[PDB]
């Protein structure tokens, strides 16, 4: 539908330029490129559609971790008779944590550069909000439909919001909203490695989820994302500053050999006081 | 030092309004409804 | 005894974007053949109460001459059997027995709002009712459908879609002589004097979105009979509308204050340095917001503040809603918080959302310690729990658009209950912590409130300043305060 | 049946710009073509149930002359909303038959609330018929309508936006010379003696709604009554429960500036801060910020400081908060906060009001990032309080009193011009304030002269003001036993 709004807006917006005192209304360009700006696709904060990935060389270093990333997405893809022949579940689940900065989207959306299929994330306002009903039938479409719509990749974040404090050992005393750590539990032992599935979680604490998430079978491959070092701090620099008009002739490394206790947020912290200046210079 | 919230949610009413039985009707038909003052509404006689 | 296109001003862009869609699939449908496409049904009006939302429907009325409708709101909302979904395709089949015709359904956040709430009642038959309705309008050229509402983030996202209801159109608030031309309209009819002036009134009403301007000229007749003890010759003064302006309110009946507080940028005592750093602000980056994309990289998205009670935290923050007037809103700390577990996430929600619908905005907070919460939750064992207030806010305002004007600030007292991922880069970004003033800005500090005061020049201004030996900037409005009691003193 | 203007006062001054809305533009709808605008249809009144809200509609009806329509609030609401929409159809056509009309409706919350979370109610349907039938009906007819309702904020805010009810009228408590124009109205008839009081029997009121004034008079009658088979007025004091009964408007103790003693340095130094702004505010809008506030309290145990919080409140006879220490009720987590800020906005309504507060600085003990703490109350109360004290609006001019006994807890930020910050150590009565608080106490006893006063006050030297109260109590328990022991022989 649309594909539809497409073609039909790029008219109407032929028309308003050509209205003066019928003769050739050929829709051009630049009519479809103003479509494509001021209108939207189907996701008006509805279960998301896109595929925002980054390539590769865009997170800093890497050059000891890339090697442990490729043999989860790309190979149940490129090589799944090894699994078959065997007799193994592959591991579509992967724990990702580390320290401040990154870890969030760009450690994990870089890992799909393979795949590039539809992105249906769970994040912060997609939660508890209808207090009957609506707090895991908005997961039920998400975890029934991974095998329907394969191949999707979901995203799974924020877990400090979700099973804090009903996984516990006081847990929760009522009924009132203890309905959120059972279907994120019963679902993993009734689904099967039958169609392309694929589940990353990711977090700040990994010691504030429950550990029946952790639970053998599911999360039997641990890829923990390290600090990265001096020989990985001079690259980042040199990622996020991609479409800038940088000269070559200073030295990255002489602010990142500054950054010992400091992530890639006082990087990109160090990097912003930079542009500010330099847009005053235009001033 | 807690708490305990909980809503709640409520259905209105659905009607049909289903009446009028055929034997009411029918008592309904055989009755008078009254004639002004002089509406006289009389008999008749014949085929001797 | 009709309104016309002439009877309303103010939204003269508005007015001549909303004739196109009407006039050109019923005066001239010759456009729409040899082109391939089909012409659009829906137009979408939305925004604040008295702007005109039904005025705008009935001008463009009768000014064609085309056969009108009106579908209200709550009126056609039936519980008996389903009869609200007979009664919309009743009006639909009218509207195309008439050609051409023009159906208005005013609040329509009112019928089959989103199912975030009610989402079992026949609300939701009712919207897919009037899905398959408007699909199902192949009768080209012939009925135009428009609707009005207050709030678009509270009906279902089904609406605005190709088919039914495209083309959506915010109705703002006449801020640039628009309210001139309102009163244009208003005062016309009323006799006039010659010390009256239209432009010395639109400068001074911030807001007035139309219909309290119509109130204003009502209540500026009433103290112009009030004198009239009781062959007539009343007229106006400008002194009546100055009456109207101190003994009316404005549209601040549902929320106190959200636009200013009438202060400026040197009501600050001191500061001087805050000043400068306060134009790296969203003073700068609106007026050419294309240097980032040039330079490719986002600009900065939030600064923190941190110290003393008392430095500047209310006069600073609510200084930047008068140095650009921008659309601001206010929102206290536990006010966010509410009594419900599940609207916990939502409240911060509809805040952002409106944010990013009111560009540009300026939001602050004030008294985070109620809202990080660095330990996350107090015990527990609860239905519901404090962890998904502070775990929504930091994922939400790293999912905004850069191009969108969104920004926070911070005035908190305690540097310790904020979470170290609250004060993070791209969220919070430069640490700066507020400083108690020395003695070269304490001086200014008692000058904000001198500068309204008629003071004696005989009395010095740095004696009185002298006193303070490391004192806070709001302990020079204490004597200034008992001053206020200590001056008058005999004339009672 | 038949009712006038001068059945009723205390609202004369907005009874004066009542009879310039509703009698002006009835008698006089010409001069309103002159100045072009069209007459205003909608005045609506509120306050507290029972001040005369029917009985003034009545008044003004029956001296103009007009037709008088009438629609019940919760009797046409009752229905099956079907007839609610036909009766309101009803309504205006047979008004505009013939007119001049008025049309009086009352309790138009129960016809109009607010949308809350609470959803359910049928709430459509009959005041969204109302809005379609009052926005026409301009054209120069005679006609306009009033509402009345109990609580003015349940009122839909769709309603008081423009040009349907766009006037408004507070008509509440009247004060001690309103309360004597209706204790003359209600007497008219009764023969009573010379020995009944006026002017005393108002003031010994002090809280009296205008309906019971009718009731009290009645209560006195009946007494005189059953003794025959006039100072029965305080007999219906003591009998009757005043209106407004378990509301925070009490006022049950009359105890004025004469009947506190002592303390020169608060009298004079709360007459500067809460009476200078309400009676004198000419000169607080040219010398900077208007009102002072928070004004704190702090001493030994027993040292006077709520015997000062209702001598004030009836001095300039404005309203008393008076909310408890623990009020702070917390059943939840969230409401906690908000419990306290109606009360808040109740205060910004009856503009100028005095509020009470007892110990509730707990931000100290609010330390950050820590264990043992509690679910959300007394750590974020605070930062609701260090919000929403210093809400202030130049047209209202609140003042909020603060009597604690602990001085050492006060909180560093609670401790500020913004807050409460005027702050005053109440000290011990010394031997010539001994005198002034004793004997404004014992002016109800008959006493002999004979004993003074300089005994007690030589005889107690550390002694507190309560603990001389226990000392004309005691002597006052003992007259009680000597007037025990004098009837029985
Ligand atoms: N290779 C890299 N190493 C470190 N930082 C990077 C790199 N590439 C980009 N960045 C910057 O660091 C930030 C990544 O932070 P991120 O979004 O992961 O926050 P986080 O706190 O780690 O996520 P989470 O909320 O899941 O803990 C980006 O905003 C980006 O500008
Ligand atoms: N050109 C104009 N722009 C804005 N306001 C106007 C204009 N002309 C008149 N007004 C005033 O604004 C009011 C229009 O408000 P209106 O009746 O449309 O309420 P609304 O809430 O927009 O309608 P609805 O109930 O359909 O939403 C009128 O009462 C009028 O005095
Ligand atoms: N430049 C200035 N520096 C210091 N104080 C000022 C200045 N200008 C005005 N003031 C006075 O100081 C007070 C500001 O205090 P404010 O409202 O910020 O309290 P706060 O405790 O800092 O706020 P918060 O409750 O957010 O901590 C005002 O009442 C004002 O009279
Ligand atoms: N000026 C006055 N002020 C107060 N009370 C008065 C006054 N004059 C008369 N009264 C008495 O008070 C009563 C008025 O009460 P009323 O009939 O208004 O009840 P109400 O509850 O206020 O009306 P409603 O049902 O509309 O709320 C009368 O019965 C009358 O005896
Ligand atoms: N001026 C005064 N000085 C001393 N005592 C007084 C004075 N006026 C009244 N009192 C007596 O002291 C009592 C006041 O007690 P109240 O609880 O109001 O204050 P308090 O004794 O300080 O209590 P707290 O210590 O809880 O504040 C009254 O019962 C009254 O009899």
């Amino acid at each position: 539908a649309d594909i539809a709004s497409l073609c039909s807006e790029a008219a109407m917006q032929q028309i308003r330029e050509k209205m003066d005192l019928l003769d050739s209304l050929g829709v051009t360009m630049d009519n479809f490129r103003f479509a494509l700006g001021n209108s939207n696709p189907s996701a008006l904060r509805e279960t998301v559609v896109e595929s925002v990935n980054v390539t590769w060389d865009d997170v800093g270093g890497l050059d000891e971790i890339k090697e442990e990333l490729k043999e989860t997405v790309e190979y149940p893809v490129l090589h799944p008779d090894q699994y078959t022949k065997f007799g193994l579940s592959p591991s579509k689940g992967v724990l990702f944590y580390g320290p401040p900065g990154t870890g969030k989207t760009l450690l994990a959306k870089a890992v799909a550069t393979e795949v590039s299929a539809n992105f249906i994330s769970v994040k912060g306002p997609e939660l508890l909000s209808m207090w009957y009903g609506e707090s895991e039938s908005n997961i039920r479409d998400i975890f029934d439909k991974a095998r329907a719509a394969a191949p999707t990749v979901v995203f799974l974040d924020q877990l400090d919001s979700i099973a804090k404090a009903r996984g516990g050992s006081l847990g929760d005393a009522g009924g009132a909203s203890d309905r959120v750590v059972n279907q994120l539990l019963t679902e993993m032992d009734g689904m099967n490695a039958k169609k392309n599935v694929f589940v990353i979680g990711a977090t700040n604490r990994p010691d504030q989820i429950d550990p029946a998430i952790l639970r053998p079978g599911r999360l039997d491959q641990l890829i923990y994302v390290p600090l990265p070092d001096e020989n990985a701090r001079l690259s980042i620099l040199n990622a996020q500053l991609r479409k800038t008009p940088l000269e070559p002739g200073l030295e990255l490394t002489a602010i990142a050999k500054a950054t010992q206790g400091f992530s890639g947020a006082d990087l990109l912290y160090i990097v912003q006081r930079a542009a500010k200046y330099a847009i005053k210079d235009s001033i | 030092q807690i708490f305990v919230k909980t809503l709640t949610g409520k259905t209105i009413t659905l009607e049909v309004e289903s009446s009028d039985t055929i034997d009411n009707v029918k008592s309904k038909i055989q009755d008078k409804e009254g004639i002004p003052p002089d509406q006289q509404r009389l008999i008749f006689a014949g085929k001797q | 005894n009709e309104v016309g296109y002439d009877d309303i001003g103010g939204c003269r862009k508005q007015m001549a974007q909303i004739r196109e869609m009407v006039e050109l699939p019923l005066r001239h449908p010759q456009l729409f053949k040899a082109i391939g496409i089909k012409p659009p049904r829906g137009v979408l009006m939305y925004g604040p109460p008295g702007t005109g939302k039904t005025l705008m429907a009935r001008a463009v009325a009768n000014e064609t001459g085309a056969f009108f409708f009106l579908i209200n709101g709550p009126e056609v909302m039936s519980k008996m059997a389903g009869e609200s979904e007979s009664n919309l395709r009743k009006a639909f089949e009218e509207a195309e027995k008439n050609a051409p015709a023009i159906i208005f359904i005013d609040e329509i956040d009112s019928i089959a709002p989103k199912r975030d709430k009610t989402n079992g009642e026949v609300e939701r038959r009712v919207v897919s009712q009037l899905l398959t309705l408007m699909d199902g309008m192949k009768a080209r050229s012939n009925v135009v459908v428009i609707a009005a509402t207050n709030r678009p983030n509270s009906i279902d996202p089904a609406l605005r879609r190709f088919g039914r209801f495209d083309r959506e159109v915010d109705i703002g608030i006449p801020d640039a002589t628009g309210r001139l031309e309102v009163l244009r309209i208003h005062t016309k009819n009323m006799k006039l004097a010659d010390d009256v002036d239209l432009e010395a009134l639109a400068a001074e009403t911030h807001g007035y979105v139309g219909a309290d301007i119509a109130s204003l000229c009502s209540e500026a007749a009433m103290q112009q009979i009030r004198e009239k003890m009781d062959l007539d010759s009343l007229g106006v003064t400008m002194d009546n509308f100055r009456f109207a302006l101190g003994n009316s309110n404005p549209s601040a009946l549902r929320e106190t204050v959200v636009e200013s507080v009438n202060v400026t940028w040197d009501d600050v005592g001191g500061l001087d340095e805050i000043k400068e750093e306060l134009k790296e602000t969203v003073e700068y980056p609106v007026l050419h917001p294309d240097q980032y994309t040039k330079f490719g990289l986002s600009p900065s998205k939030g600064v923190l503040f941190y110290g003393p009670p008392g430095t500047g935290k209310t006069l600073l923050a609510k200084a930047v809603a008068t140095e650009v007037s921008a659309n601001f809103i206010s929102v206290k700390g536990p006010e966010l918080l509410s009594m419900w577990y599940g609207e916990s996430e939502s409240n911060i929600r509809d805040i952002f959302d409106k944010a990013r619908a009111a560009a540009p905005t300026v939001v602050f907070l004030d008294q985070l310690d109620s809202i990080a919460k660095a330990r996350g939750g107090s015990l527990g064992d609860a239905g519901g729990a404090s962890d998904r207030v502070v775990n929504q806010l930091l994922t939400e305002m790293d999912g905004m658009n850069a191009k969108k004007n969104v920004f926070v600030i911070g005035a908190t007292n305690r540097p310790d209950q904020i979470d170290p991922a609250i004060l993070r880069p791209g969220r919070l970004d430069q640490l700066i912590y507020v400083p108690l003033p020395d003695e070269n800005a304490r001086l200014s500090i008692l000058n904000a409130q001198l500068r309204k005061t008629p003071l004696e020049p005989g009395l010095e201004l740095t004696a009185i300043a002298k006193a303070t030996q490391g004192f806070s900037g709001a302990d020079l409005l204490y004597i200034v305060q008992r001053a206020a009691k200590y001056a008058i003193k005999d004339s009672i």
